[PDB]
């Protein structure tokens, strides 16, 4: 009897404290596709090749939808483009914004706005001799613009502003503060989801619409109760619109973190128990650094969450069996992935580097990062098969575009830990489009199995339709 | 510098009065100069895997036929401290070997010393 | 046992990257019907017979309900019908519009119209002798009518404006300029989609409604939030109204471009993952060149997308599996569609041409574009049939109409990619309604087995219920 | 949570050209870059104890069906303080192999010269 | 220096699967990717004489029995004016073979083309 | 002008000693005047399709009964670059032909230096 | 991504009324328009190796039983430098083919032409 072992999720036991773990795919994308016997395969990502070289890592980046071009912080240099338009100061994450007349960066407690003329300028108040308000302008934290105004958030107390109409570099002249309210504390990040000022505390998110007051000193937002979550964000860059709303992962405030998806009023989670798990390996730092964004490509959704040990990618267009996450990674040893801050222009997916002064274009037809052969990994899932004595273990695989005859490492596990033997399989051939991977005489089954199939490649992986013959 | 010797991994046990493996032999690994069969005196022993984790095992480890350690009839890779004892035992319970301390069997006795001296 | 094989939809796989992508047939639609242990069949599309004798090569075309006539634009010529009613300069694309007594067409940054008593006028600001509002009439990207006013985006700067009730040849006196707002920049086209003014831009589509003010200098419309996209569109032309609402083509300012429905505040994606990977092969450059129109006749709803390389057929009423897709092409070696800007007029559909100064009917009795045979392609998804040894080839065809008992080559693959020898088998024949296309002794199949069914005709050609003996 | 391999640490001499002990072989111990068969080249051997004690022995070291060293019947650790070079016979006469320089450096008198220099 | 390689001018047509001429068979050539079989499809086909005559011929070329094109019993070069699409048909009637698209250039008469080029 | 000359497609391959084709024989183009068998010296090799894309191929090309390039037992159409060497064996890998240059093989030898001098 | 058919560029020659080789034939190279078996008719013929050097040998030809050219039982490639016709004999001496101009021109005189006339 043949029977059909699943590839997109595996499953096992931590040997920390004997609990059930599921077993994520790493560098592999599963996709929801009739093949033959299969009903969706399993991708490797594509790989990343080198396409210009920076001042640095990369700290930010947007699409300018002002100026059609991308525009990206690494090191100390703003970038439109390949050409260097301005200079930022400052180590980490930067806040990015854009309207009509500039291009704002949230960087060192300042908002500095790179005007396209060539001239840099910094939010601050209307000068004294102006008979306009005076506000308590603190530190910045995070930005974002709307109705062609910068609406920020001061660091730590709350408190939001925007800028004026027909100047950018100052407050709004009567009414520029705002507070969340709804909350002791808490302005951790600020975003616009369809024309509403969000604010995304710890605790709560809020939500503002224009007044469309006229009068002098008049509120121009106001907030709109109905559509606050009772839930914050761990980290200022926490959060990323995903689908239609914003996903973000949960502050300690409220129990133990997860990522979740807004609704209208309330989040649905999209963690599993193994990803609340991993998050709850890192400390409240570690968590406030993490860095969410969003890709889209071959009617792939993916959400990707950069952390200091673990890049986490959750699929939605493959979410029909329940939440489909995978791991992302460089090397052969866990270190983690060195892809960061992802952006389509063009026709083509440019992205940062966390390690070293350059940018990347995700090509398609490999799987090296930056000429370095990648390692993949599908586990399948444990099942009692008692004296089963199984064999035939057979694999589809997309063959053809390699530049080596590159192999698999077959091995399998009886305890849900330790795995055992590693067999080397050809998976792959150039030019060469049919080769049935397999394995005939796989081992007999005492009370349980489960297989890991890891692979070590430069060219794409492709592998679907699992199966083994249990007699 | 050609530091790394390509040497045999998978180290092999063999009987102590015949050329033959310690086929179903159990192993114990404790403190220097102890008797490691009494657990009051083992030391955590380690398998090594693919993925680079390391999983503390039982203390006995099995022989197979080919004079191996094995976990569940697979070929592992054990790890533990530098200073330990073991003791090595037949299948039918008869002592195959001790060693008090594995460290003094290195071929050059005198590194300890230079180390510890200069 | 006999197995029977879809031809809606093929599938193999990509050389350059062996990927799994989808064989899309040539040529050919689906008809979703109960015909004989089929529910379903595949006629060729439509060919193309000569009409009447243009300028040059199609630019534009409109019905004009005002008229009730189709006007088109054709080399430097503007014709009702047949005869030529204007001179219109420029080289590409235009945009039409029409009311009470014009046609509008967009055109070098002008929105020109030729009026039906013979005159043509041009859109510009009021006299200063008058006392009225004078704006900052650039340049011209997209026109459209609404409640007797053009509305016309300016180029590239975020702005439109609407003409006066009692002379459309100028703007509104007090109030004529209105902007999308809620956007760094975008205003890439514009239309009409029920009673409001509808701004594409790149990452959103607002909404605009009369206000129903009196008074003057107050705003006649005002922008409707709720009903907002957070989408954009590729290209000014990359938009049609397809079912009840706007189909699109997405920019990359949000990710990589795929096809959209406008739903109620949302889009709906109906490309898969094939033709987002065809969309993909095309810079942004290239895909704002793109065109897309609606045809609509025997309950074929189709939406049709022009690509520099690619012409798109997507069928709504046989879309009950998932998006139905196909290809039209010229030729035998996959050139580009010939046939562009269709329109019902009387009782015909009648088409412009993208390469000759000529204009088509759409004859439904034969197959052949401009008395030169077509070609039509009908590939099958791959299977695993491992030692299946398979007979009996048969596929339903509706003979009878025809001028010569033209051929079938039937192929077979067992890799995905290349394709075997061609078998020369008689399909249709003329006055022969009882033909039993079949092929008895195909070969043994090894691991992997799919056709191709490849027909070159000037006849029409209808097939269904492809069935195979597995012995 | 480990730094080293769990190995066998008992040396086992085996035939150069077939898979099989030196049964009853000899072993001799002598100068560095010198033949130890002759006992005007050999340096005094000693067996090592697990509590650490010394006994000097005869310079043949048996080879036994195992292909272990041992003196009275038992396994014993065989040391030396000067380098030395090695030659294995075995029962036959037939000298199995040999090495000139075990360390490839003598740790009696590099003992003097590192108190000196470093 | 070397002009002219002595080579075979006849091409030989045989059967896809064995080691066969197609004897008496046929050969139909016609537009690229069509069905030469069509008279439609088909293009004009020439014999080239020992001078050059080029004198047109009905499509049907008759293999002999050898593999080789004849006409009227005589051997004959058969040319034409662009890449072409060939169907080659056994004695029976079925289909031996089905090439889409062939373009070979004829090696001769090279003055001429160097006159008009040149 | 018919520049065009009907000629045979599909190849026929036959051995070197006997009118017999090289069933299951071996064929690796590579660089001129080269061994095309070290898979240093290959070029590329791509099967033409009916729809004119162009697939590169596994290197050595599988020769069947008739004598013709087959794929998986189906007859195909291999095209490379005009300038490559061709190395052809048995099924018992015995070398049946060799050649370093197949542009030297055409007929006429004259036109490459008369399109190469004026 | 090419732009030729890997095709055999070895001649064969083959009976022009049946489908077999010319085995233990003969090949008559001479002038242009003449009967090349008189030797008075005949022009000189060289035999052209891998690396390029031609070594003139005797005019008859020898086909093998292969249907190719073969000098001292090796696969040999023929050159002129002249424009030749060409008989083709069986081995029972009656002719097989005749091709009185193989390229329809002499390159040898059209060379001395176009290099005034060009």
């Amino acid at each position: 009897p043949i029977q059909q072992l699943p590839m997109m999720k595996g499953m096992g036991k931590d040997f920390k404290n004997a609990d059930y773990i599921d077993y994520l795919p790493v560098n592999m994308l599963a996709t929801p596709k009739e093949i033959l016997n299969s009903s969706g395969y399993l991708r490797s990502f594509p790989g990343i090749t080198k396409r210009y070289d920076m001042n640095g890592v990369s700290r930010g980046v947007e699409y300018n939808t002002a100026q059609n071009a991308v525009y990206r912080v690494c090191g100390g240099k703003l970038y439109k483009g390949e050409s260097e338009v301005g200079d930022v100061a400052g180590s980490g994450r930067v806040s990015m914004a854009h309207g009509r007349t500039s291009q704002a960066v949230g960087v060192n407690g300042q908002l500095v706005e790179y005007r396209y003329d060539g001239t840099v300028k910094t939010v601050s108040n209307w000068p004294a001799d102006s008979g306009f308000t005076q506000y308590e302008l603190g530190s910045v934290r995070d930005i974002t613009r709307l109705r062609g105004r910068y609406a920020w958030s001061k660091d730590g107390t709350d408190s939001w502003f925007i800028t004026d109409l027909e100047d950018e570099s100052h407050p709004d002249r009567y009414s520029a503060q705002y507070r969340a309210e709804s909350q002791p504390d808490g302005i951790i990040g600020i975003g616009t989801w369809r024309d509403f000022i969000v604010c995304f505390g710890s605790s709560t998110i809020e939500y503002f619409s224009l007044t469309g007051a006229t009068t002098a000193g008049a509120a121009l937002y106001v907030a709109q109760p109905s559509l606050m979550v009772q839930k914050g964000i761990a980290g200022t860059y926490c959060k990323t619109p995903f689908a239609d709303s914003y996903a973000f992962i949960s502050h300690p405030a409220t129990g133990a973190p997860s990522v979740y998806i807004i609704g209208s009023g309330q989040a649905s989670p999209i963690a599993t128990a193994s990803i609340e798990k991993i998050i709850r390996s890192y400390t409240a730092e570690e968590m406030a650094t993490g860095v969410m964004e969003t890709l889209r490509f071959d009617s792939h959704e993916l959400l990707i969450i950069h952390l200091p040990r673990h890049v986490l990618v959750y699929d939605a267009s493959s979410s029909q069996n329940g939440p489909q996450w995978c791991v992302l990674k460089t090397g052969l040893y866990d270190d983690v992935y060195r892809g960061v801050d992802f952006m389509y222009e063009g026709n083509q997916i440019t992205c940062g580097d966390k390690s070293e002064a350059v940018v990347g274009q995700l090509q398609f037809d490999i799987s090296s990062q930056y000429d370095k052969q990648q390692e993949h990994l599908l586990f399948t899932p444990l099942f009692k098969a008692d004296n089963a004595r199984c064999f035939d273990l057979e694999v589809e695989s997309s063959t053809g575009v390699a530049q080596y005859a590159d192999r698999l490492f077959l091995s399998a596990t009886t305890d849900g830990i330790n795995y055992g033997r590693e067999q080397m399989i050809e998976q792959n051939e150039p030019f060469v489009y049919d080769k049935r991977v397999l394995w005939k005489r796989v081992g007999r089954i005492r009370r349980l199995i489960g297989f890991k199939l890891r692979v070590i490649t430069k060219s794409p992986v492709t592998l679907s339709g699992c199966q083994i013959r249990l007699e | 510098t050609a530091n790394v010797v390509v040497s045999n991994p998978r180290p092999i046990f063999t009987e102590s009065r015949s050329f033959k493996a310690v086929a179903n032999g159990k192993i114990y690994i404790g403190q220097i100069d102890t008797d490691p069969v009494n657990p009051a005196n083992q030391i955590p022993v380690y398998i090594e895997n693919e993925d680079g984790s390391h999983v503390q095992i039982t203390q006995p480890l099995i022989i197979n036929a080919a004079g191996k350690i094995v976990y569940n009839g697979q070929l592992v890779k054990i790890v533990t401290v530098q200073g330990h004892s073991m003791a090595i035992y037949d299948a039918n319970g008869s002592q195959v070997d001790y060693i008090a301390n594995v460290l003094k069997y290195d071929p050059d006795q005198y590194s300890i010393e230079a180390d510890k001296k200069f």
